[PDB]
């Protein structure tokens, strides 16, 4: 089993600080290249910071969840003539959303 | 340590292998981490780097009384012989990443052939400076050392000689 | 695994055939591996190292005879093998020459002069 | 965990070193058969016993070809 | 913790945001060398004198230097003196005891100044001459291709064994080409009328190609055509339209 | 005295580098020690004593061009023979991290 597992891939990541075959941990990308997860955490932290800095008088309506395709179907529906999920007769989505909502209105 | 020497040997001396033009890569530093006689092994090794450092400055100043297109072929040839000195410095540090158990002597035997190249091309770089030769007769004085007697400097001078001929073949192609 | 199924895996490695087909040879193998199984003589890796050197001198190849030295050092640098003597003896016995005798050449101690 | 893969690395190196040894003396065996042989040599075995077996089993496959 | 934990893990934060680096090590001189030498210095009785530098890792330096070399300015590393980047003597790596580092980082700082001044010059044309505008355009046309190769290397960092001597050697045909524009710009900063300020530059460019009459000659040629372009435009016009027009005098002939 | 101290100097006196407690005051006579293990050492040090002669001779004769192409070829042959000895001495170093 051990010799059966032994045919596995060995690391090609070495260091001159960790010497003697370090396994690797990675090159640690920054907060412009480590998102799609830290992006969401960064948005969440920023929203919490703004709500603290105001006093709870700000009230985000969760401009994330729903994701994209559901949102895209909703804005396709407002152009048909039937009402959307926030209007009826990332936080920058509100600015994009108002502009495409008033069209179908 | 076996990366620090690989820069002290290259172009970046350090405070353990401090540079002087009256003694290249001086090590005189007392070591509780090294044997008393290890300094002499280092002393024999440091001559190899001293030559390379002198060579790179000589190439660096171009482009005093030496001037012409002839030094714009000679120094370019002097880079090409140092090119297997760049690849063979790359190889050692590639080995040291996985196996750190490899001693000084591995560098010693592996780079033993360029402790034969270097003293015999050092006389070529000094020869053109002590008496000023920057004419078309640089080719003769490399052409009499191309006979050689030591095979590394016998094949190194061929590389430079071809480049000098290549510059001579443009004057004699416009003219003709 | 256990050794008894592992000898079958050896019988399936070298012969292509199934193990329900060839069972006479597996029977002949089980007699010789059994009852002479574990080490009973003194192990020494240095003599086997010098005999790998003597085999590579028998080819008149001195470069790999010096490469074998750093490989033989590395085997002890890691130290994750129980019997270093066995695999070098094994690999030395299974050598093939691409392109003598041993009644003048002295082997290891048997522990038949020494109590088991 | 992690050290249980670091020892797997420390044997993964040795399996290359014995492979280089095996190829410079040139057995007619490859890596997979060699894994059976190293598995055998871990429990303790006589090479005088095992090698003879290998010399017999190779004379069983070119007798049915 | 819970967001700082995620930050500390995936993003770095250790010299440039205050968090003292506890980077694991295998010690044992080949990567413990700064500590070995400091302990030796103390045991020989300095006397005392604790040296304070904040301990960056190895690869971070190399990445930061790439971003410095490509042509964008204002990084955390490299103390600037007037707009001249110099080596930072407030950081240290686990070996090399900060001396070999002080040499080689000085080499890359020497390249960083040459690229800093040229990019600042290009920026100060956007905030005419009809020859400066083509000149910065040629310089820029070089810079975009140069910056692209640096950026793909930096991308390939995240995708192995990285140390100095590979990325230094790989960028030899780039730092060689960088040295030439330093010489070309040194006579472009030595200056009354715009026609002589154009012509004295352009004839230096026209003569420097025949001096080496490779990689250098293509560099000089690619700068040459994009600066002789406005004069060809004006002489073409001078023929075919029968009139002469410049934007405030590109000629020495008073017609 | 510990033997590991001796082995370290021994591995250097082959090159022509004096150890810490192995020196050669009279250059003609072989390396002199500065109970049986003490007796063995001189027989071990003879090889380095020969290596000194061989190295020092090819040091001078390789740089001489008033000695001709032949003679420099002798030097070349010698340098190539000298190169392999250090490859051996490398292995002898590496086996530290008994060793008799």
């Amino acid at each position: 089993l051990w010799e059966a597992a032994l045919t596995y891939e060995a690391s090609k990541r070495r260091c001159w600080e960790r010497v003697g075959c370090p396994p690797g941990h990675r090159e640690e990308p920054y907060l412009t290249e480590a998102g799609r997860d830290a992006f969401d955490k960064f948005c969440r932290l920023h929203q919490g910071e703004l709500q603290l800095l105001a006093g709870g008088v700000l009230q985000a309506p969760q401009p994330v969840l729903v994701k994209e395709c559901e949102l895209v179907k909703d804005v396709l529906n407002v152009l048909i003539g039937v009402v959307s999920a926030t209007f009826s007769l990332p936080e920058s989505i509100s600015s994009l959303l108002s502009e495409v909502a008033e069209y179908g209105t | 340590m076996i990366h620090e020497l690989l820069l002290a040997l290259s172009g970046y001396p350090g405070s353990i292998f401090t540079w002087n033009k009256r003694s290249g890569l001086q090590v005189s530093q007392d070591f509780p981490f090294l044997h008393p006689s290890e300094t002499s092994v280092l002393n024999r090794l440091c001559r190899l780097g001293t030559d390379y450092i002198r060579f790179t400055e000589f190439i660096e100043q171009y482009t005093g009384g030496l001037h012409g297109i002839y030094l714009r072929a000679f120094c370019t040839g002097l880079d090409s012989v140092l090119q297997p000195y760049r690849q063979a410095l790359l190889d050692l540090e590639q080995e040291f990443l996985g196996d750190p158990h490899l001693s000084i002597s591995h560098v010693n035997y592996f780079l033993d052939q360029f402790q034969l190249l270097f003293p015999s091309v050092m006389v070529v770089v000094e020869q053109i400076k002590s008496q000023k030769i920057h004419g078309c007769q640089i080719l003769e004085t490399v052409y009499k050392h191309s006979c050689g007697g030591l095979p590394p400097v016998r094949s190194a001078l061929e590389k430079i000689l071809a480049v000098c001929h290549g510059v001579m073949y443009k004057q004699l192609s416009a003219w003709m | 695994k256990s050794p008894n199924v592992l000898l079958q895996n050896l019988c399936c490695r070298i012969l292509g055939r199934s193990e329900a087909d060839v069972a006479q040879q597996f029977q002949y193998a089980v007699r010789v591996i059994g009852s002479n199984f574990a080490p009973t003589v003194e192990r020494d890796e240095f003599l086997v190292a010098e005999k790998i050197k003597k085999e590579l001198i028998r080819q008149r190849r001195e470069a790999d005879a010096a490469l074998f030295s750093e490989l033989h050092r590395k085997l002890h640098s890691q130290g994750v093998l129980k019997n270093k003597w066995s695999i070098l003896y094994l690999l030395l016995s299974l050598s093939e020459d691409p392109r003598s005798y041993a009644t003048l050449f002295a082997q290891a101690l048997p522990r038949d002069a020494h109590s088991t | 965990a992690a050290a249980a893969a670091a020892n797997l690395n420390a044997v993964r190196e040795t399996m290359d070193v014995l492979l280089e040894i095996s190829r410079i003396l040139n057995t007619g065996l490859d890596m997979e058969t060699l894994s059976i042989c190293v598995r055998l040599c871990e429990q303790g075995i006589n090479p005088e016993a095992l090698s003879s077996v290998i010399k017999e089993l190779r004379k069983a496959t070119e007798a049915l070809k | 913790p819970d967001d700082r934990s995620w930050l500390e893990h995936h993003v770095v934060h250790q010299y440039w945001t205050a968090r003292p680096s506890q980077f694991p090590h295998s010690l044992h001189l080949h990567s413990n060398l700064a500590a070995v030498w400091d302990q030796h210095l103390y045991s020989s009785d300095p006397l005392y004198v604790p040296d304070d530098r904040v301990l960056v890792t190895e690869t971070q330096v190399i990445r930061e230097t790439l971003w410095l070399l490509s042509g964008v300015k204002k990084l955390f590393i490299f103390q600037l003196i007037d707009g001249k980047v110099t080596v930072r003597n407030n950081i240290i790596v686990t070996h090399l005891t900060h001396s070999c580092l002080r040499s080689v980082l000085e080499q890359i700082a020497a390249y960083g100044q040459v690229v800093f001044r040229l990019q600042e010059f290009i920026d100060e044309v956007m905030g005419p001459f009809r020859t400066y505008q083509a000149f910065m355009w040629a310089l820029y046309k070089y810079f975009i291709s140069f910056k692209e190769e640096l950026a793909e290397i930096e991308k390939c960092i995240i995708n192995t064994t990285i140390t100095l001597a590979i990325v230094v050697d790989k960028l030899a045909p780039r730092l060689s080409q960088l040295k030439v524009l330093h010489k070309v710009f040194s006579t472009g900063v030595a200056e009354t009328r715009n026609v002589v300020r154009a012509s004295h530059l352009l004839n230096t460019l026209y003569k420097a190609i025949l001096e080496y009459d490779e990689q250098t000659v293509s560099l000089l040629f690619s700068l040459w055509v994009e600066t002789v372009r406005p004069y060809l435009q004006t002489v073409d016009e001078w023929i075919v339209h029968g009139h002469l027009w410049d934007g405030a005098r590109e000629f020495i002939i008073q017609r | 005295i510990t033997e590991a101290a001796l082995v370290r100097d021994i591995l250097y006196v082959f090159q022509g580098i004096d150890g810490k407690n192995i020196k050669m005051n009279n250059t003609e006579n072989c390396y002199k020690v500065e109970r049986s293990l003490r007796d063995t050492a001189v027989r071990l040090s003879e090889l380095g004593w020969l290596h000194n002669k061989i190295r020092r001779y090819t040091d001078q004769r390789s740089l001489d061009r008033s000695f001709g192409l032949v003679g420099q070829s002798f030097c070349a042959a010698l340098h190539q023979e000298l190169r392999e000895y250090y490859r051996l001495l490398s292995v002898l170093h590496s086996q530290l991290q008994s060793l008799t």
